[PDB]
């Protein structure tokens, strides 16, 4: 049924939305989330 | 006329991300305002900024001034057409009518772009058409403006067109490419490095060193790394000025990975504080990482993480949710064991997936033409 | 009219099915 | 309405005139490559 | 929470089972434990101890697990367990994959044939 | 008035080519099919199923039925003078004034034109004449003075089962016309009988009808009203399924193109509830790639929101964004929040979902999904941290997953052993796994044994276009 205005008209997906959901996140972040050990 | 507004776009991006300094936008760029008579520092920061306790008649009385300039354009245009001159009247009222749009709203675009856009008559009546849009859709997050206005001038501009301001096209276009995370149209779009010193339009020529720095360590093979970072010197010595940026290249050329993590930290930092990544820069550093570490696993087959610890630090753990998430992001072909401690490289080619991509392509395609070889039927 | 409405179609099967056998003969004449 | 059933079901099988249609332009085809 | 994993959710559960006579399908219920025992006391393991059927397996010793240790072919190790000396008896199978495919070139060549 | 011409132009333009053309079509023709107007005619349905039919409204009401519904005949060739009849009769919705002669006064017009005269021999003449005037009718369900309409002019359809059975005294091969029209109105009746209520003698009606096409006329019928049985027992109870295990006979020509790949997708559905994840994931994918085309929104949309449910109790599956319609994202709401909780391994989320959504989850209709969704968390888990590590221990998978004691982990590695994941053993003493990944597995031979395959199926692909080439 396609009566309206229109007729002008897992691979890393999951892991895009959850990628996605850290988007500003550390995920990685090595030399931060590693070396916040030894700085005190 | 682009590069203060270039920063302006700066300044909104400044506006925007950073909120540990959550009013230098008003402070650098109200100094924008007060200057060039730009009312937009108080019209978009009035709507996105801060509350704006007095700046009101301050800023309208030059308001007043934006009217008093905007209504000598609105004697100006019709006072100056008693020339006959072809668009030359209108490009009098686009040059300050678009600049009013730069001082002003979109209403400086209304009453400047769609008024000049029609009676385009020479290559500058179209040039300042498709860069004079390219600069407030790169100001915004706007994509039907920086891409379509191009579109346009790859139909109207060019004709074959000038070796010169097709290539500034590409510079545009290569500003999309690392707008979006497109690496191989970004770095082979900024190619050239030749016609494009200092512009009106390129308010620094270091940025547009990070800016082919910041893609040429993706997309570039380590062939095409010395072909380029090293066979080309046109480059190198406007980022010998940034000798951390060609120490990390070199190190890229090396493998050494603790000045990777420092150095591509601070670029990350930079990363953070520039516009049109912030979209974008999640996929950054982790494939960053992993343009590292296959290399890393091309060093040799059984590999211990003290040795990688070595280049590390703690790596241990780190490479636990790292690798077992690059293993799980589809990438990073390899097994890793605990104890016994088996790294592992393969992947050979002619094994299966060369095998195997022709019938995934003619089984969807296959059913699919199928599926219209039957339409004549029933 | 099921008399002869039943068999007369068959005398009209048997022929074609010689020359449906013999095309791929003739056919193979053709290859030589 | 005994027999009155199978005789146009044979006329659904008369599809042996349109295969052996394709066969005896075939025929031809070849037939005509020949001479 | 069978499928989950717990043996001894079964026994939470048998706390309040009776449930209108709801004790012979739970006495059923102990027996597709224990012959599921039959099946996963060794499936892919080294070898388990007496201790390990003193927590899978329980009722300590009856005559049934030392039935079990003699009725499905059982190496009842000093106090210890064995399916077998190799718990998989020797997989070779063929040691010959290669006839076999001839004789898929026998009828799959003749598939080639007839077609065009 | 200016509109109306529209519909009594097409109106014409359809019983041209179908009543003269397809009768003309249908008198000695049809070897296999060469009614091309039978097919032309319900891309004509198509048109009137985009377009409004004839005369819902159309300015007036009821000028179409009451017209040409007579004066046929099949007589001497001054019968195109009938269709002249037909033409000249479009002053009365130009010139004159419109009455109502639909719905109420079609119970005699169905009789007339078997009443101008015994018309013709051909029952898609009359077929055509019980549903080409009375399916404009069915696509207003107002529930008012039109479902008791669709009802008793779909008992006239059931007298077209009654004027298809007993039909030129059996065999001759209307069917290939009229199942064409008995596939998609039966769907309708179906439709209205299940606007109001479940069907319990077109159950019967659905079977005896699915007996006649058994073996004379082996041709449309059985395969479209074994899709009436199947969304019969599908929107009714799970009692009857055992039927295609039993009697699977599921296999026309599958000439619909359409009706093969929903089909397949029903039971896929099928399959799916019983309990199968392989083959019910891969008839997913089958019937997903013989998906027609993008002509009509939604139907793909939320029947693929239904699709991939086994994948999502797989473990196993992506992100649906660029499935995603924008008017589906405001419905998949839930679900795009779903798959966030499938990959996510939280529990707190896992039912704080189910518990946000347990109603649109209701919609769905389907907790099959919910009894062993957590069982896929921690498939899920063992999956990708088996994949991960040759030799972990349970107690370090353990008490990062929360299980908090080693004797269920061995219970999780038993019953992934008894899955067959990994070969994953256990240094026993007290947990501990020792274990091992697969590689150096085999890679040469293996794949030439799956080349039988694959180039068996190709030459089942070549002698399909052998046979494609059988057509002209």
């Amino acid at each position: 049924m396609s009566e309206k205005k229109q007729p002008v008209d897992e691979d890393n997906w999951d892991d895009d939305n959850v990628e996605d959901d850290f988007s500003n996140q550390l995920r990685a972040e090595l030399e931060k989330h590693g070396y916040k050990m030894e700085t005190s | 006329p682009k590069n203060p507004d270039l920063r302006i776009a700066q300044l909104r991006f400044l506006l925007s991300l950073p909120e540990h300094r959550g009013d230098a936008a008003v402070r650098d760029e109200l100094m924008a305002a007060v200057r060039d008579n730009n009312m937009a520092p108080y019209y978009e920061a009035l709507c996105k900024s801060l509350d704006w306790q007095i700046d009101v008649d301050l800023l309208n009385k030059m308001k007043k001034a934006n009217e008093d300039e905007l209504k000598r354009l609105d004697e100006e245009l019709e006072d100056a057409e008693k020339n006959l001159g072809e668009s030359e009247i209108r490009d009098a009222m686009m040059a300050k009518a678009e600049y009013l749009c730069r001082i002003g709203d979109k209403e400086g675009a209304l009453t400047a772009f769609r008024k000049t856009y029609d009676k385009t008559v020479a290559l500058g009546h179209r040039l300042d058409i498709v860069f004079y849009l390219l600069r407030i859709g790169l100001f915004y997050m706007d994509n039907d403006l920086i891409t379509r206005n191009t579109e346009k001038a790859k139909s109207l501009i060019e004709e074959g067109g000038d070796w010169d301001r097709r290539n500034r096209l590409k510079v545009y276009q290569g500003l999309y490419c690392v707008a979006i995370r497109d690496f191989k149209q970004a770095a082979e779009l900024f190619l050239d490095t030749v016609s494009t010193f200092t512009s009106y339009e390129l308010m620094d020529y270091k940025t547009f060193v990070t800016y082919t720095v910041y893609v040429s360590m993706i997309a570039l093979e380590r062939p095409d790394l010395r072909e380029k970072v090293i066979k080309g010197a046109e480059i190198l010595e406007v980022l010998h000025s940034l000798p951390a940026v060609r120490q990390y290249l070199f190190s890229l050329y090396e493998c050494r990975y603790s000045v990777f993590f420092q150095s591509l930290a601070v670029v990350e930092q930079e990363m953070k504080k520039d516009w049109l990544f912030a979209p974008h820069y999640r996929y950054y550093v982790r494939e960053m990482r992993i343009h590292a570490y296959s290399q890393l696993l091309e060093s040799y087959r059984s590999l211990t993480l003290g040795y990688m610890a070595e280049a590390f630090g703690v790596g241990v753990e780190f490479i636990d949710q790292e690798l077992s998430r690059f293993i799980a992001a589809g990438r990073l072909h390899c097994k890793i064991d605990k104890v016994n401690e088996i790294v592992e490289t393969n992947r050979p080619d002619s094994k299966n997936w060369q095998y195997q991509e022709t019938i995934k392509k003619g089984d969807l395609l296959l059913n699919r033409v199928q599926k219209l070889s039957r339409v004549i039927n029933m | 009219d099921l008399y002869s409405r039943y068999k007369k179609l068959q005398q009209e099967l048997e022929f074609l099915e010689v020359q449906e056998e013999y095309i791929k003969d003739e056919q193979k004449n053709l290859k030589k | 309405y005994l027999s009155k059933i199978e005789e146009l079901q044979l006329i659904v099988n008369d599809k042996s005139q349109n295969l052996r249609r394709l066969q005896a332009q075939r025929n031809e085809l070849n037939a005509k490559v020949r001479l | 929470y069978l499928m989950e994993g717990s043996y001894n959710k079964v026994f939470l559960a048998k706390g309040n089972i009776p449930a209108e006579s709801y004790t012979f399908f739970i006495d059923i219920l102990l027996d597709t434990i224990r012959d599921e025992i039959a099946g996963c006391i060794e499936k892919a393991y080294e070898k388990i101890l007496f201790t390990e059927a003193t927590r899978i397996l329980f009722f300590n010793t009856p005559k049934k697990m030392t039935d079990y240790a003699k009725k499905r072919g059982w190496v009842l190790g000093p106090n210890n367990y064995y399916s077998f000396a190799s718990q998989q008896q020797k997989p070779e199978d063929t040691t010959i994959p290669s006839t076999e495919l001839a004789k898929q070139v026998i009828e799959y060549a003749r598939q080639l044939e007839m077609i065009v | 008035p200016p509109p109306p011409p529209a519909p009594q132009d097409v109106e014409m333009k359809e019983e041209a080519a179908t009543g003269g053309g397809s009768t003309g079509e249908a008198d000695g023709k049809t070897a296999a099919a060469a009614a091309e107007h039978s097919q032309r005619e319900l891309d004509t349905v198509t048109l009137e199923d985009i377009k409004e039919h004839v005369k819902q409204l159309e300015k007036a009401v009821s000028g179409k039925e009451p017209r040409f519904v007579l004066r046929a005949l099949r007589m001497l060739p001054s019968t195109s003078r009938r269709l002249n009849h037909y033409v000249l009769y479009k002053a009365v919705q130009g010139f004159f004034t419109s009455n109502n002669a639909t719905r109420d006064f079609l119970l005699p017009f169905l009789e007339e034109p078997m009443d101008t005269e015994a018309d013709l021999q051909f029952r898609p003449r009359t077929g055509k004449a019980a549903s080409t005037p009375l399916l404009p009718e069915v696509e207003a369900y107002l529930q008012l003075l039109v479902v008791i309409f669709m009802m008793n002019s779909k008992r006239y359809k059931e007298a077209q089962k009654i004027s298809d059975d007993l039909m030129q005294k059996i065999s001759t091969q209307n069917r290939r016309a009229l199942d064409l029209v008995a596939a998609k109105c039966y769907y309708y009746h179906a439709r209205v009988y299940e606007f109001l209520d479940k069907l319990d003698v077109v159950r019967s009606f659905l079977h005896a009808r699915l007996r006649t096409a058994t073996l004379r006329h082996d041709a449309d019928g059985q395969a479209t009203l074994l899709n009436l049985l199947l969304r019969n027992y599908l929107h009714y109870s799970l009692y009857d399924q055992a039927e295609k295990l039993v009697s699977k006979s599921v296999f026309p020509e599958q000439a619909n193109n359409n009706e093969w790949a929903r089909y397949l997708y029903y039971t896929g559905r099928i399959k799916a509830i019983q309990l199968e994840y392989s083959e019910a994931r891969r008839t997913m994918t089958n019937a997903l790639r013989k998906a027609p085309q993008h002509t009509a929104v939604g139907f793909k949309q939320t029947v693929h929101k239904l699709l991939i449910v086994v994948e999502l109790l797989l473990g196993e599956i992506p992100d649906r964004l660029q499935f995603r319609q924008p008017s589906l994202k405001r419905s998949l709401m839930p679900y795009f929040l779903l798959t966030q909780a499938v990959r996510t391994g939280n529990l707190a989320k896992f039912n704080q979902v189910l518990d946000q959504f347990g109603e649109k989850f209701q919609a769905d209709g389907t907790y099959t999904l919910i009894i062993r969704l957590r069982h896929n968390v921690i498939k899920t888990g063992v999956r990708m941290i088996s994949l991960s590590y040759s030799r972990i221990s349970l107690a370090d998978i353990a008490q990062k997953l929360q299980l908090d004691s080693p004797e269920d982990a061995e219970f999780i590695v038993a019953k992934a052993i008894r899955d067959g994941v990994i070969e994953a053993s256990i240094n026993h003493e007290k947990g501990y796994v020792q274990s091992k990944e697969m590689i150096d597995i085999y890679s040469t031979r293996e794949p030439q044994l799956a080349f039988h395959q694959r180039i068996s199926f190709c030459l089942d692909i070549h002698n399909m276009s052998v046979k494609a080439m059988r057509f002209p």
